[PDB]
């Protein structure tokens, strides 16, 4: 598994791989590792399947009754803390969950690490799994503020194409994402094997590998 | 989390044209110890089921006294306890299934292998088997421990699948049931030659053999075999 | 009087006023009509209305696949009783595989409804219930009672102005009892049952309630222009 | 436990236990509300009957929920400690869950809240208290001014007042409030609520307390001379 | 004294006849029911001018298709409209859809009758439920506190409710657009409040299938209200 | 089932009363006499054997009761509230205080335990109070000799003299004539008997008066010996003997 | 059931009081009377006890004056067994807040908790309240020298002087006459004292049936002293002040 | 020391239609190297047009099963006599495999049937309750042989146009009922030959608008 997301000038990108494995069985070739929790909130998914899953889409039904009593939408570090303590109450029992808040409030584009352990971290970039020591590579040495939305979805695209061709765990398709403040954008899904030659002809990276 | 004591070995079954037959030796084991020679594992509920048990003997006598009152709690309240609401081999097989699993849920199972044999009201035959995991599953033939291992293999060979039933009589099914006991008490250490027999046929009712013993034994052929490979004396 | 401020308290005469007012209720409710062949079992049911604005009522409750029941009285208790009977209908099935016996479902009901009567804090419920069914023993009718009293009968009749249809039922009791294999000419005997218990107004399409249950049938409620044919 | 429903409905559909808890209120001290353009004052009758009383270490009538928010009272002192208690603890487990300070209004409908629930639990009786809740919400310079009762209702208010005579200061505030131009300034505020509390007081010695409330966790209370200072000033101007 | 959960001799619940008196007491509720959507009404009735009218919130939102009114003790109504707003997305939760409107409101009702000596009285308030779901269309329902439910094309509660309920009587049709449904709960409104009615002491409130539900602007209503006026002055 | 009287049964009055205790109380005054006379090396608490019937064993009956080696008491009032005060007297000397300091309490501690045992009684749910008064002697290392006296309310008043039940009024008048703080054991318990003999009728005995003392370590009723720091009790229950030799010089 | 025994001791009257708590106000005022006076070198506590006899053994005796840690004191006027179980339970309150924060618990604190127990008692529980008023005399560093009160009803107030128990009005309108800002605790002694001699229903105000307590600052520099007066001492000082 | 868990073998397959769904299974139960029963239905009609099956541990998958038929059973209670609809079944059987999060049902679920558009569909879960909608589904014991096949005959993955040589993919055409069902009786036959678990039987549950169908055929019995 690979995972990522950054804050940038204009909002938030959220990029993930697809693959899933069983040991060295490739039991999913295309799972869904974002989670769309509602139209302003996005949650990424490392570790337990089940347990992302369970936990976030549980912590939409709170953002949702947020709104219903407050009449207002709920800030991403209130979101990411409601989690944060979910994972708080089953501490040592054996969840395994590493996930990105990634959305957009009063105070702008928000982006928080939350993990099994209880652990909230806010920042403006980061990366999970299996493969996140070669995404964090492409996206350290390309990281800008000043980032256009066509060149921010790339790179949050092409990080993972470097995990997806190096890690074994990771592969099968990209799914990128933009969030704005009028809402998160799905910019598709992208297949790991016709975007890396792709990306090869075109960039002229991976002199490596033969085409 | 407990382990088995004295314990009961195989528990076979079959089903034939008119109803089913199931078998079960009489002995009690205490680990190798032969320990005790007169243990009834067939036990009839009402004249139309009969569950054969194996494994834990303390538990089976638990299981003994479970059906005992599942007859009486029936009963009340129940007019039709003689006839139309009177227990089904279905029924009594569920009520186990759902303690089974149960058990196992908690940590704290019946150390059993239990074979439900019956006859239903509508006189479709009924051979269902549960254990201790909670696991079940039916089939033409059905055997626990060793029995699953050598007996099924020579029951199968009478009734391979499911439209070799009509076919076999009570005789032929017998005559297997009968053979299969033989063969479990050569091979089967946990074995005794003394043994029960229970068949539930639509026609004739339940009709329970006691006291049956291994006969017609092949062992004259040992006098000839000598040392273990160069002896000749 | 003095004796009927809760329902752990007999009166001089013996008699428990709290079950009986719980029993009034009944009576104050729209009526209900319950008939069985030997093959089938049918409740009729007068659904009422608010005013012209609001829907009629729901009367039938359907339990099993093989069991349900018409309410007379308070609904939210109806609710509860027959979520209790969903419930143990269940419970059967689930552990032994087996079909809940109506009479059986009877003196469950019977028994839940007595442990309300003879507690503190608590108070009767205040519903009367038709339960039909189709068992291995054939076809039932029970009439509850939440004083605890459950009867199987060929046909009864609860409610407001509920004397009239019982005692047609009472007249007709040999021809309908033999009404077997026939479900449509049952429906018409206890249609013209509970016409017998109508004043100033009629059975019209959103007004009429019928549910039936049988041999080869499971038990469905009919009503809006399903129950238009037998109007 | 105690399970008594002490809380029940009467055959002319009153719960006369709640009504029963507003005629504590009633008899509780005055305490008024003031809402200007920019602040809140809440104003508040101590009664002169106890003198020889240790002003330093009295229970003082308005409390701090909040850096940010406050809570004034009228009817019974002792059931409102607990009422304080509670908003205290709600107000630092939001914080420590949500990572924002209560909104004045949420603030408000957990007291309320509180005081609903025991007009329907078993083995309870009503609160004998009204409340004045005001503040300002975090990076909001919108003032707040919400009012609660035994029964649970709540609800805001540009000026009011509760407790003893609060009908003759109401009458006052109606009158002299208006909503199309507020108190502009803190004097303006502060004048009307004394101003208020004079129609019912008695004396404007130590009988009148004042407290003003401005945005950003701004909250001070006027001493004995500053209060005396606008009762002088309101008496001179009344000579004519 | 005398049990919570009594019966009388007519056969009826005191405490439960005792709350339909409370809501008697309360400020008038009005529901309409047509094919284009659910319009809910109510007036605020502040006791004071003092009193900023805005904060009185007695049209609720329970989900995107369910709105709720309410009239009576209106302080009872908020553990109610908490335990409707949960089970409607618990059940987004559970079955990934909408929840429809009668098993929202029969989620509601459940909790009714649970009083005795469980809460210690029954709630002294009634709610009119609007929604729409795709299986039973527009609908409208009247929650009362004995734990029945009656759904209703039209409906009326509080203290103008028997003179609302006649009026509603007469008006009401199955072609109704939901223009002419604001204008008639505004026109029933206005007749039966002790007040002048005005864009600040009465609110207006809809259910559409595109939109969900709305609560209406004091803006937007005073337009309909200058529309009322004009149209009943044309003839 | 359940116990559903959670409520208490003792409330106040208009007038400030708690009438359950004054009504306990009343009960008390019903009761037959006992008394306390406190002396400079001892204590002596006493009362009558109010027999209710002359085939029944009036010594099976206890109205002097042994609380620890050191401590003892007596009532008037009603009976069974006292035999269950004096169980749960000497369990909380034990539970309270023994099992944790490993020593027996001192008086007025003990004392404080029974009074909130009867104060509780006072408040608690679904009870009445006890139905007596106790008058509890004692001795310890650092108080010395002390008599404490317990009503139903739970309030407790330290004595050098005192009686309750029957006839208190005119017993504690001869009391006052009579005490000072010069008082030899022995003297203390001539008093009690002249005291004791006005509010009797019938016969005055040793087999009629039940009699204690708390006097000086009986080594004799300790049980065993090899312990120098162990002395043994010093509460002692006279004997009809006793008792008798002391009504000749009386 | 049950029901019908009920006294419903928590509920209000149709004007708005809380008839037990009136009626617990009502047997406080027959209770012997106890003054608190708060002095600026220190506080001083008065109390009388109720119609003695002379076979009372008085110098082992406590009635009035309780001891809750070496700070706070209190002066008790209603049902003494009441007053031993909220003492106890404040004793306890004191010894929690040392043993969590290793500072001497705030007199306010100390007394907050106290008046929420038996507020308590008036709002749940079916339960009698506690026919007890307290007089509090305490120090800490942050206010000093404070004296507070609370009654069956959970309020407290404080005050530079108060009266509790019979005759309050009489009491606290000598006390009200009297009484100085600049007082100090040798005047204050005389005050309290001077105050109880004409309030009191007895003959004449002597040893036997009084007891008294001051906090000093007069303890060997920096620190706080209780002293409980002793039967002789209160004697003396009724012959000091010129009463016997 | 006791082990709660065991292991029945049998392998499932699931297929989505473009306007219906196929759930097949083989017949075998097993326990280590015997075999139990060769014919004992491993998937089921659950009733609303839904189909399901629960392979690993045969006592969690029965009762899995037992509780889904009970949850679509109150759901017509609840609600209204409301069809349960496929996304919605989905969505509760995730709720009921993580009520044990702590002591799973040991089973790899699938079920199969339309969606509201009359689509087919076919959705996937973990023992722990992970899922996901899919075209393509083996579970159990030979899946890994299974799914590469499905990969290369459903999907037309790594084939492309001849002349082009790999420029031009193998263009994604629909599949009609007959040629999944080809698809399914193939992949059993060669997961029987390689694997042991394998055999005896396999039995094909086809859903469409018009209800549920049964296939049966004869595996190899070895
Ligand atoms: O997160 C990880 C594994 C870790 C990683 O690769 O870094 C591993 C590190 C290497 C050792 C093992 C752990 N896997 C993820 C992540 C997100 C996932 C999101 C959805 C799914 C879904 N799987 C099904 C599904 C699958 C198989 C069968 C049935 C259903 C449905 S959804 C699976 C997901 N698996
Ligand atoms: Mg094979």
């Amino acid at each position: 598994t690979t995972t990522l997301a950054f804050k940038f000038q204009h909002g938030v990108i959220a990029a993930v791989d697809s693959r899933a494995s069983a040991g060295s069985y490739i039991s999913a070739l295309r799972v869904n590792k974002v989670i769309e929790i509602n139209p302003y909130l996005l949650g990424t998914m490392s570790g337990c399947a089940a347990d992302c899953q369970y936990w976030e889409r549980l912590l939409a039904k709170e953002c949702r009754l947020y709104y219903l009593r407050n009449g207002e939408r709920i800030s991403v570090s209130a979101a990411s803390k409601l989690l944060s303590n979910m994972m708080c109450q089953y501490r040592g029992m054996g969840l395994s969950m590493g996930s990105m808040i990634c959305g957009w409030d009063k105070k702008g584009p928000g982006l928080y690490y939350v993990d099994e352990h209880g652990t909230r971290l806010s920042g403006n970039m980061f990366s999970t799994g299996s493969g996140n020591t070669y995404a964090y590579g492409v996206l350290d040495s390309n990281y800008k503020w000043d980032l256009s939305v066509e060149d921010a979805l790339y790179l949050g695209k092409r990080s993972i194409l470097a995990a997806a061709h190096r890690d074994a765990y990771s592969g099968g398709s990209v799914n990128l994402y933009h969030v704005t403040e009028d809402g998160w954008i799905y910019h598709g899904n992208h297949d790991v094997g016709e975007l890396f030659w792709k990306v090869k002809e075109e960039e002229g990276s991976f002199n490596n590998v033969i085409g | 989390t407990q382990q088995p004591i004295v314990t009961g070995t195989s528990v076979i079954s079959m089903k034939y044209d008119n109803g089913v037959i199931i078998a079960a030796d009489n002995l009690g084991s205490y680990g190798s110890l032969l320990r005790f020679n007169g243990v009834e594992r067939l036990i009839p509920v009402g004249d139309n089921t009969v569950v054969g048990i194996s494994g834990d003997i303390s538990d089976m006598q638990h299981i003994e006294r479970l059906l005992k009152d599942l007859v009486t709690e029936n009963a009340y309240d129940n007019p039709l306890a003689d006839a139309e609401e009177a227990l089904e081999p279905s029924y009594i097989f569920e009520y186990l299934a759902t303690v089974m699993y149960q058990r196992r849920s908690k940590m704290n199972p019946l150390w059993n292998a239990i074979i439900v044999a019956g006859v239903q009201s509508n006189g479709d035959q009924f051979l269902r088997y549960v254990n201790l995991l909670g696991v079940t599953y039916s089939s033409p033939t059905l055997a626990t421990g060793f029995g699953a291992h050598m007996a099924n293999p020579l029951l199968r060979k009478v009734v391979d699948r499911e439209s070799d039933i009509p076919k076999t009589t009570v005789q032929v099914a017998e005559e297997a049931i009968v053979n299969a006991m033989r063969v479990l008490y050569y091979r089967d250490a946990r074995s005794s030659r003394n043994f029960s027999l229970a068949i539930i046929d639509k026609n004739t009712g339940l009709t329970f053999k006691k006291n049956l013993q291994v006969e017609n034994m092949k062992w004259d052929f040992a006098k000839d075999i000598k040392g273990y490979g160069t002896q000749k004396i | 009087n003095n004796y009927d401020g809760d329902t752990v308290t007999f009166s001089p005469t013996g008699r428990l006023f709290q079950v009986e007012y719980a029993l009034e209720a009944i009576k104050q409710g729209s009526v209900t009509v319950g008939l069985r062949s030997n093959t089938h079992a049918v409740l009729v049911a007068l659904k009422r209305n608010a005013d012209e604005l609001s829907s009629y009522q729901k009367k039938i409750i359907k339990c099993d696949e093989h069991m349900g029941l018409s309410l007379a009285g308070l609904a939210p208790d109806a609710r509860v009783l027959s979520n209790y009977l969903r419930q143990q209908c269940n419970y059967s099935s689930l552990v032994f595989n087996r079909k809940l016996a109506v009479e059986r479902a009877g003196h469950l009901l019977c028994d839940k409804a007595q442990k309300n009567t003879q507690s503190y804090g608590g108070r009767p419920y205040g519903v009367g219930l038709l339960i039909i069914g189709y068992d291995k023993s054939g076809a039932h009718l029970l009439e509850f009672q939440p004083s605890g009293n459950v009867t199987e009968l060929y046909g009864t009749a609860i409610g407001a102005r509920s004397q009239g249809a019982k005692t047609y039922l009472e007249r007709t009791l040999d021809t309908f009892i033999k009404i077997d294999g026939n479900p449509d000419e049952l429906i018409k005997a206890g249609v013209e049952a509970i016409s017998q218990s109508l004043r100033d107004e009629s059975l019209t399409v959103d007004n009429l309630s019928i549910a039936i249950v049988g041999k080869d049938t499971p038990f469905t409620i009919y009503d809006g222009e399903a129950v238009a044919k037998y109007i | 436990g105690y399970d008594r429903a002490l809380s029940i409905f009467s055959p002319d559909g009153h719960i006369f236990q709640v009504e029963y808890a507003l005629e504590a209120v009633k008899r509780g001290t005055c305490a008024v509300g003031v809402k200007g353009k920019n602040c809140v004052v809440l104003g508040c009758e101590r009664r002169s009957t106890l003198k020889l009383q240790d002003t330093r270490i009295t229970p003082s009538k308005v409390s701090k929920i909040d850096s940010h928010v406050v809570l004034s009272f009228s009817g019974l002192n002792a059931d409102s400690r607990i009422l304080i208690e509670k908003a205290r603890v709600e107000a630092q487990s939001h914080r420590l869950t949500l990572e924002d300070p209560v909104t004045v209004e949420y603030l408000t409908r957990y007291v309320a809240g509180v005081q609903q629930r025991y007009t329907q639990s078993g083995g309870v009786r009503p609160f004998g208290v009204s409340t004045l809740i005001a503040g300002f919400d975090p990076r909001d310079d919108e003032p707040k001014l919400y009012q609660t009762e035994p029964s649970g209702i709540y609800s805001s208010w540009s000026a009011q007042t509760i407790g003893r005579n609060s009908k003759t200061v109401r009458e006052f505030l109606e009158k002299n409030y208006d909503r199309k131009e507020p108190p502009a300034t803190v004097e303006e505020c502060v004048k009307l609520t004394v101003r208020s509390l004079l129609e019912v007081v008695q004396t404007g010695a130590k009988n009148i307390e004042i407290t003003v409330v401005k945005p950003d966790s701004d909250i001070v209370a006027l001493s004995s001379e500053e209060i005396n200072q606008y009762v002088t000033q309101i008496e001179q101007e009344k000579q004519e | 004294d005398r049990g919570v959960s009594t019966f009388s001799p007519e056969g009826r619940l005191f405490q439960v006849e005792y709350s339909l008196e409370a809501i008697k007491l309360g400020s008038t509720a009005i529901g309409i029911a047509t094919k284009e959507g659910v319009v809910l009404g109510v007036e605020k009735r502040a006791t004071s001018p003092l009193l900023e009218s805005d904060s009185i919130e007695k049209i609720v939102e329970i989900d995107r298709h369910i709105g709720c009114a309410m009239s009576g003790l209106t302080a009872d109504a908020r553990s109610m409209i908490e335990h409707a707003r949960t089970a409607a997305v618990t059940h987004n939760l559970y079955y990934d859809e909408d929840i429809n409107v009668e098993s929202l409101t029969q989620s509601v009702c459940d909790l009714a009758l649970r009083f005795g000596e469980l809460m210690s009285r029954p709630f002294g308030v009634a709610l009119l439920i609007a929604g729409h779901d795709a299986d039973d269309g527009y609908q409208l329902f009247h929650a009362e506190p004995s734990g029945t439910f009656y759904r209703y094309n039209a409906k009326a509660i509080g203290s103008g409710s028997e003179g609302a309920q006649a009026e509603l009587l007469n008006e009401w049709h199955s072609s109704l657009t939901l223009k002419e449904a604001e204008l008639l709960v505004l026109k029933i409104l206005k007749q039966v409040m002790e007040e002048k009615l005005d864009e600040n002491n009465a609110q207006l409130s809809c259910i559409t299938k595109q939109d969900g539900f709305k609560i209406y602007d004091n803006e937007k209503t005073a337009e309909l209200i200058k529309e009322l006026k004009e149209k009943e002055a044309a003839e | 089932m359940t116990d559903r009287y959670s409520f208490s049964l003792t409330t106040f009055s208009p007038s400030g009363k708690l009438g359950q205790i004054d009504y306990a109380l009343t009960a008390v005054k019903q009761g037959v006499t006992s008394l306390g006379i406190k002396a400079t090396n001892g204590v002596v608490i006493a009362t009558e054997k109010k027999s209710s019937s002359p085939l029944a064993m009036s010594e099976t009956l206890s109205k002097v009761s042994l609380l620890t080696p050191d401590i003892g008491a007596v009532y008037s009032g009603m009976g069974p509230d006292y035999r269950v005060l004096v169980d749960k007297s000497r369990k909380v000397a034990h539970t309270s205080y023994k099992r944790i300091y490993g020593e027996y309490p001192p008086t007025k501690l003990l004392v404080s335990e029974v009074a909130k045992i009867m104060q509780e009684a006072t408040q608690s749910g679904g009870v009445r109070p006890f139905g007596v008064s106790l008058l509890i002697a004692g001795h310890d290392e650092f108080n010395g000799f002390s008599l404490y006296q317990v009503d139903p309310s739970g309030s407790y008043f330290p004595w050098k003299a005192t009686a309750i039940g029957k006839g208190s009024v005119a017993a504690k008048t001869f009391l006052e004539k009579r005490w000072n703080d010069e008082l030899e054991l022995e003297d203390a318990i001539h008093i009690a008997l002249l005291t004791l003999k006005e509010s009797v009728e019938g016969e005055f005995n040793g087999d009629t008066i039940e009699l204690a003392i708390i006097g000086d370590e009986n080594p004799d009723l300790l049980g065993y010996t090899g312990i120098p720091t162990d002395k043994g009790p010093r509460f002692r229950k006279l004997t009809s003997q006793e008792i008798n030799d002391r009504l000749e010089a009386l | 059931g049950s029901r019908r025994y009920d006294s419903r001791t928590t509920i209000f009257s149709p004007e708005g009081r809380l008839y037990q708590v009136e009626y617990a106000l009502e047997s406080i005022s027959h209770a012997g009377t106890a003054i608190g006076i708060m002095a600026s070198d220190g506080i001083v506590l008065a109390a009388e006890r109720k119609v003695t006899s002379t076979l009372l053994e008085q110098d082992t005796s406590t009635e009035k004056l309780y001891k809750l840690n070496d700070k706070i004191a209190v002066a008790v006027a209603g049902l003494t067994a009441d007053a031993e179980i909220l003492i106890n339970t404040a004793r306890i309150h004191a010894q929690n807040y040392l043993k969590t924060y290793n500072e001497d618990i705030p007199v306010e604190i100390l007394v907050r908790r106290l008046s929420d127990i038996k507020q308590g008692y008036t709002q749940h529980g079916g339960l009698r309240p506690f026919g007890v008023s307290f007089i509090y005399a305490g120090y800490d560093d942050r206010y000093g020298y404070q004296l507070y009160t609370s009654n069956p009803s959970g309020n407290y107030t404080g005050w530079k002087a108060i009266s509790v128990g019979a005759n309050t009005s009489a009491a606290q309108t000598l006390l009200q006459m009297d009484y100085k800002d600049d007082m100090k605790v040798d005047d204050a002694i005389e005050l309290a004292l001077k105050t109880l001699s004409k309030t009191t229903d007895s003959s004449a105000l002597t040893y036997d049936r009084l007891e008294f307590a001051t906090i000093r600052k007069g303890a060997n520099d920096g620190e706080v002293y209780q002293k409980i007066f002793k039967p002789q001492e209160i004697k003396d000082i009724l012959v000091k002040t010129g009463i016997t | 020391q006791f082990n709660p868990y065991g292991d029945n073998g049998g392998t499932i397959l699931g297929i989505a239609g473009e306007d219906f769904a196929v759930l097949a299974g083989d017949t075998r139960n097993i326990t280590d190297y015997s075999i139990n029963s060769r014919y004992e239905p491993k998937v089921f009609d659950c009733g609303d047009n839904i189909v399901m099956s629960a392979n690993g541990f045969a006592a969690d998958g029965d009762a899995l099963v037992k509780r889904f038929k009970n949850s679509v059973k109150w759901y017509h209670f609840d609600h209204n006599d409301k069809k349960l609809s496929i996304n919605s079944a989905a969505r509760n059987i995730q709720h009921l495999l993580y009520s044990r999060r702590f002591f799973p049902y040991y089973v790899y679920n699938i079920i199969a049937g339309l969606d509201e558009d009359g689509k087919g569909a076919v959705y996937s879960f973990d023992p722990v309750g992970s899922y996901q909608r899919e075209q393509c589904r083996a579970g159990g014991a030979a899946a890994s042989l299974i799914m590469p096949f499905l990969d290369n005959q459903v999907n037309f993955k790594n084939q492309y146009e001849p002349g082009t040589n790999g420029k031009v993919k193998k263009p994604l055409k629909y599949l009609s009922v007959e040629e999944v069902i080809k698809l399914v009786r193939d992949s059993f036959t060669s997961a029987t030959e390689r694997h042991i678990q394998v055999g005896d039987g396999l039995e094909i549950l086809i859903v469409t608008k018009d209800g549920v169908r049964k296939e049966f055929y004869e595996l190899k019995r070895d």
